[PDB]
């Protein structure tokens, strides 16, 4: 189990850790989060009480360093930092645990939700989407735009997701215009899987990461990316059977976890209806279709 | 964006553009089989690609052989149209290629955009106008070349004959749309109007009769009466 120490909590903030969250009052004696499960990426995120504009947060993996949060009163946000002095970190953490100033990562034993949402997500790939290589953790917020959004403006602060565009020369082989546009298998299997992602795990990892940035930060370009990666699979007549089964599990847990009250903004009616009811894979996502129909039948 | 009432005059400026109409590409007769089921028989079609400024009609004849062994022919027909239009643009010198292609039906947008990916600078546009280009097969000489074709074939007609020697392209296009609208509403009556006077002939190299200015005004008036008429006969007014 690992720990993220918080210097202090000078401003009132709602703090999220993965799918959990709690309210910290201005100058309440909050000094961090303990018992964080090793073996997964995690995200610690923030919404100030005074300005619900800008949710923001940090993707991290506790195996890659000792990390802590400290409010910066000049830049006005809770910043993640790395402490390199490991003795000084264990010491601080131990003092705050002894004084019981930390909340415990509240995972129920039966519960594999976070695993299921992050199964293919790897800190190395996150750091390539979010470029800032002097840190081992990655900052994301509500307002960051994607490389593709910037093609349609600060490149350093962008989400470098894999560009997917169904009406592009990359997607469409000369002489197979109709075939490749109506059945995207070439684009999925040869261009994207064999060419760019190398395997389906890296593909699913980016898909899962885009969903999570969409959900936790309301990052609109991440939502676009998540839906595009779903649609590319659903619009392909030829998909490995193992990918279809895994996709159904991935989407199931995403739909399960989504706040009911956010379904109106984070779920694209056209893509979901197409994917569940018109696409080649309309019959291949049994779990996802069942949960969608029972939880958001309005959308369909 | 879309072409409509408000930006009608753009059609007659000096930026090359083409209208593409796919409504006569896939054509069938529907008939009963010996068993009493229904089947279709394809007949020759055409793509109607028109430069509204000059009257250039690039008439691509679609021979029934292109459908042989194919499924989902109404969807294929849109992609075949897009394939032939793209081929036409590629065949043209750069300085004759259109800057915009306006499709008369929205279902052509994606097929044509995909086929024209190589031409990112050609704008593919829909239109809110209900243009009567489906009636092009009521022009006798166009129908005749389509039905006689035994292979795929491109034919070139000025659909305005020599009208631009005397009138503007705006006026020429209005006349054409009026004639086609009339032929679409009541072909027999429209054709009666155009041909009732044996002394006014169609030149071998023309599609329409050689009316004087004064006779065209009369023709045009008769075509508007017809269209208004049929509209009563249809709606009981
Ligand atoms: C509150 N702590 C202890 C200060 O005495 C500040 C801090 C400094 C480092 N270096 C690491 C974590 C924290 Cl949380
Ligand atoms: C009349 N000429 C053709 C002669 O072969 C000009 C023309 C060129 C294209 N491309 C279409 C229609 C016409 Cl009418």
């Amino acid at each position: 189990m690992n720990t993220v120490p918080f210097t202090s909590a000078p401003i009132e903030v709602t703090i999220g850790i993965d799918q959990y969250s709690f309210n910290v009052k201005e100058n309440q004696p909050f000094h961090g989060i303990k018992d964080i499960p090793i073996g997964h990426v995690h995200v610690i995120h923030f919404q100030h009480a005074d300005n619900s504009s800008m949710r923001y947060g940090y993707w991290f993996d506790c195996r890659m360093g000792n990390f802590y949060i400290q409010y910066d009163p000049k830049d006005g946000l809770y910043k993640m930092m790395e402490e390199r002095d490991g003795a000084k970190f264990e010491n601080i953490v131990h003092n705050f645990k002894e004084r019981q100033m930390m909340v415990s990562y509240p995972k129920i034993d039966e519960d594999d939700t976070w695993y299921n949402l992050t199964e293919f997500v790897q800190m190395d790939k996150i750091r390539k989407i979010v470029r800032k290589d002097e840190n081992q953790f990655s900052y994301v917020d509500s307002s960051m735009t994607t490389v593709q959004e910037n093609e349609l403006s600060d490149p350093a602060h962008s989400l470098n997701y894999t560009v997917i565009n169904f009406k592009s020369r990359e997607a469409i082989r000369p002489g197979h215009e109709m075939e490749d546009f109506l059945d995207k298998s070439y684009y999925l299997n040869t261009v994207m899987l064999q060419g760019i992602f190398k395997n389906s795990s890296n593909y699913f990892g980016e898909l899962q990461f885009a969903f999570l940035n969409a959900m936790f930060f309301g990052n609109y370009g991440s939502s676009l990316q998540w839906h595009a990666m779903i649609e590319l699979i659903c619009s392909s007549a030829t998909v490995p059977k193992h990918m279809l089964d895994k996709l159904d599990e991935i989407l199931y847990y995403q739909i399960k976890t989504l706040p009911e009250q956010y379904s109106d903004i984070l779920l694209n009616e056209r893509v979901w209806n197409i994917c569940l009811y018109s696409s080649f894979q309309k019959n291949s996502l049994h779990n996802t279709e069942k949960i969608m129909e029972n939880k958001y039948p309005e959308l369909l | 964006g879309a072409m409509n009432s408000s930006n009608y005059a753009e059609l007659f400026n000096n930026d090359i553009k083409l209208f593409v109409d796919d409504t006569n590409v896939y054509r069938v007769t529907v008939h009963k089989t010996f068993e009493g089921n229904v089947a279709t028989k394809a007949i020759n079609g055409c793509i109607f690609t028109l430069n509204p400024k000059t009257g250039h009609l690039f008439l691509k004849i679609i021979h029934t052989s292109v459908w042989a062994g194919q499924k989902r022919l109404s969807q294929l027909a849109k992609w075949k149209t897009a394939e032939e239009v793209s081929a036409l643009v590629r065949s043209l010198p750069k300085e004759e290629q259109p800057k915009q292609i306006i499709v008369t039906r929205k279902a052509m947008l994606d097929p044509l955009e995909v086929h024209m990916l190589d031409f990112p600078n050609i704008a593919i546009r829909p239109t809110e106008l209900r243009l009567p280009f489906s009636a092009a097969m009521s022009i006798d000489k166009l129908s005749d070349v389509v039905m006689k074709a035994t292979e795929p074939q491109m034919v070139l007609f000025n659909i305005y004959d020599d009208w631009l020697d005397r009138i503007s392209s705006y006026t020429a296009f209005s006349r054409l749309t009026l004639l086609l609208r009339a032929l679409k509403t009541n072909e027999e009556s429209a054709k009666m109007i155009l041909l009732s006077d044996p002394t006014i002939t169609i030149k071998s190299y023309h599609l329409w009769p050689s009316f004087t200015d004064e006779q065209w005004i009369t023709i045009e008036s008769q075509m508007r009466d017809l269209i208004l008429t049929e509209y009563g006969r249809k709606y009981n007014v």
